[PDB]
């Protein structure tokens, strides 16, 4: 009764459920939890959808069959949910096909919307320069508009909605590479429920520059047919036609968990998970951070040192705007340092770190992590006021605090990674001890005095270059 | 006073041993050590003013000790596992090969608590139930629901063979 006792206690959450489901070989428990999934709030379970669906594919039939009923139920009340299921099912197997086909068995409007977006991206491959790609993109996006408002939506969107219009002139391509990703803006009309609501009606059609996000909404709004409606909102996604995002998704979950952990404890670290949408093992979409640009390009347009740019855009070190910006910098540095260490994130450079208008940094390219094979440069230390600085001392204090916090919730993190490794051919699971090494990196055995030293050691390492 | 022998048969996993532990020791467990070979267990109740004692048989290859001296037999299936209901037909050909031709049968759907995972509707079962010569009920072994009821039902029904 002691097991059943626990499961009926307050202690029972979606996390625990998945853990037992993943580990327990008892079919009575597996089936029991499969049923208990229904009692939880939709939102809590949603976060673990990639794990659940992964289990279904790669685990014993017993395990799948316990999961399926809940899945089908959700699939039946939400096509969005249906969509994300179908997309994930396909991407994670290269058993799967049967449930996928059953769910797709309807979604054609959306699937064609997504197909076209992917199709667009692949054509730009023949155009060897960034600037050339953009013009081909803009024209062909205009053709989408010809497709009417289509009762299709961006799953990457926080809410249910219909897409009405694509402001093609505002879209831009981000690099000159062979399979370059591209950023687009999308107009949508918010819903109360997608599943019950008429696709909006077409409204007949009668310049792009570096600007803040809200100014861009202004500019786009004034020109748009649909802009007058209160229902109207502007979304944005990056389209990656030839890059795998399954590792990207995994990092997202880890970032999201770590964010909650530091949130649950009261450690004011700052980080920013950006939404991921897996479409295939080939292709995906990303919800971009607005009001942000790369440090590298920040340095090429400003001609300044990182500290100098801060001073320009916010004010001198005696101003609030600066001290606020410095503070946001320091908290975001400690956060991402910790993320980089724990996940062993590599290929870290100023091309991969964004700076937002409030002073936070944001890491972005989560290739090269874990088994697959962070820097405190003086430019960064300067913004912090230097090594002897109080704000710098504060940076070290947060890392220890954030480490102590992480240790208190290690299992939630490892779970995400450890499940994902399942039947996986991803480079991040290449080692024999990926999860084993990961656990070692939390240093659960260490005393706080020991951790202070380890934190110190970490910082010293980050400076050598 | 009196002595009523009842057997439990059905597919593996359907919940016989916990039916037995609920009914006879009022105990349940999610973690499970397999029954090796055979058990009975006993508890006495009263029906129609008379003190009775019930003998329940918990089932490898079916030796014919089972189905020996059974006035009644509870044939149990898991509502949440359709196959177990499907095999109720094969469990009755067995039972006619190895058991008394005037024996009391209750069809039992166990694990009624798994509402959202239900794979066998009560109506389909009860249709088959009264379509045939079996008595019918749904129980849940995990929570103490209808476990007592089930026995007391079959036991009351039995003494009526005066
Ligand atoms: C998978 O790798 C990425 C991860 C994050 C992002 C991103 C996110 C979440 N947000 C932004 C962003 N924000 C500005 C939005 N518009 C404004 C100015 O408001 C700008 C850029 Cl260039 N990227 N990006 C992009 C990419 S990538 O498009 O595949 N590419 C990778 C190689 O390095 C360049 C970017
Ligand atoms: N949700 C739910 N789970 C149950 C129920 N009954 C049993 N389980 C689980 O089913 C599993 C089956 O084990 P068991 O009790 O031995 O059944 P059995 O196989 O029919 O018993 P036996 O005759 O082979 S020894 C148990 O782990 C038990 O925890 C129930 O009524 N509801």
């Amino acid at each position: 009764s002691w097991l059943l006792r626990l499961f009926e206690s307050k202690l029972f959450d979606i996390s625990m459920a998945i853990s037992y489901l993943y580990n327990s070989k008892e079919p009575g428990v597996q089936a029991y939890i499969g049923n208990r999934l229904f009692c939880f709030r939709n939102e809590d379970v949603d976060f673990y959808l990639p794990q659940l669906l992964n289990m279904y594919i790669h685990m014993d039939e017993d395990v799948g069959d316990a999961i399926k009923p809940y899945i089908v139920h959700r699939c039946r009340q939400s096509i969005n949910f249906s969509l994300q299921c179908a997309l994930l099912l396909g991407a994670y197997s290269s058993r799967g096909t049967k449930l996928r086909k059953l769910i797709l068995s309807r979604l054609a409007p959306e699937r064609e919307f997504i197909k076209s977006l992917m199709a667009i991206g692949k054509r730009l491959a023949t155009l060897p320069t960034k600037e050339q790609k953009t013009q081909r993109l803009i024209s062909e996006l205009s053709l989408l508009n010809h497709k009417l408002p289509a009762r299709v939506w961006l799953p990457t969107a926080g809410f249910d909605h219909h897409v009405v219009r694509v402001p093609h002139t505002q879209a831009v391509v981000l690099n000159s590479k062979d399979k370059a990703p591209y950023l687009i803006y999308v107009e949508v009309l918010e819903c109360e429920n997608f599943d019950t609501t008429s696709v909006p009606a077409r409204i007949p059609e009668n310049v792009a520059l570096k600007e803040p996000w809200q100014e861009k909404v202004r500019r786009i709004r004034e020109g748009s047919p649909y802009g007058h409606l209160p229902n109207w909102r502007l979304l944005s996604v990056i389209v990656k036609c030839g890059d795998d995002l399954r590792q990207e998704l995994l990092a997202f979950q880890v970032l999201k968990q770590l964010q909650s952990i530091w949130e649950q404890e009261r450690v004011p670290l700052w980080i920013k998970p950006y939404k991921i949408l897996v479409i295939s093992a080939d292709s995906g979409m990303i919800e971009p951070v607005v009001n942000a640009v790369s440090i590298h390009q920040v340095k090429k347009q400003s001609q300044l040192s990182l500290l100098d740019y801060f001073l320009q855009e916010h004010g001198s070190y005696t101003t609030e705007a600066f001290l606020s910006a410095q503070r946001n910098f320091v908290q975001s540095c400690a956060g991402y340092c910790l993320v980089c260490y724990l996940l062993q994130v590599k290929d870290r450079h100023n091309g991969n770190i964004l700076l937002d208008a409030e002073g936070h940094i944001i890491h972005i390219d989560f290739g090269f992590i874990l088994s697959s094979s962070f820097k405190l440069t003086t430019e960064f230390v300067d913004v912090m006021g230097g090594l002897d600085g109080d704000m710098f001392n504060y940076y070290k204090m947060l890392m220890l605090q954030g480490l102590i916090a992480a240790r208190k919730h290690m299992d939630k993190v490892v779970q995400i990674v450890e499940i994902m490794q399942q039947g996986s051919q991803l480079p991040c699971f290449h080692g024999s001890s990926t999860i084993r090494n990961l656990k070692e990196r939390f240093h659960m055995s260490m005393t706080e005095e020991q951790l202070q030293l380890l934190v110190e050691q970490m910082v010293d390492g980050s400076m050598r270059s | 006073d009196y002595l009523f022998k009842v057997v439990l048969i059905g597919d593996s996993g359907v919940g016989k041993s916990n039916l037995l532990s609920r009914f006879t020791r009022n105990e349940f467990n999610l973690e499970s050590k397999s029954t090796i070979g055979v058990e009975f267990a006993t508890r006495s109740i009263q029906v129609d003013g008379k003190t009775i004692k019930a003998q329940i048989w918990d089932t490898r290859a079916i030796t014919s000790a089972y189905y020996r001296g059974a006035v009644g037999a509870l044939l149990v299936y898991d509502i949440a596992k359709h196959l177990t209901y499907e095999n109720v037909e094969r469990w009755l050909k067995e039972l006619r090969d190895h058991a008394d031709s005037n024996i009391v049968i209750m069809l039992v759907g166990n694990k009624s608590d798994l509402r959202h995972l239900r794979a066998v509707p009560t109506d389909e079962a009860r249709a088959f139930a009264e379509k045939n010569g079996l008595s019918f009920i749904e129980t849940s072994a995990l929570d103490s629901t209808n476990v007592e009821a089930a026995f007391q039902t079959i036991l009351t029904e039995i003494y009526r063979i005066v």
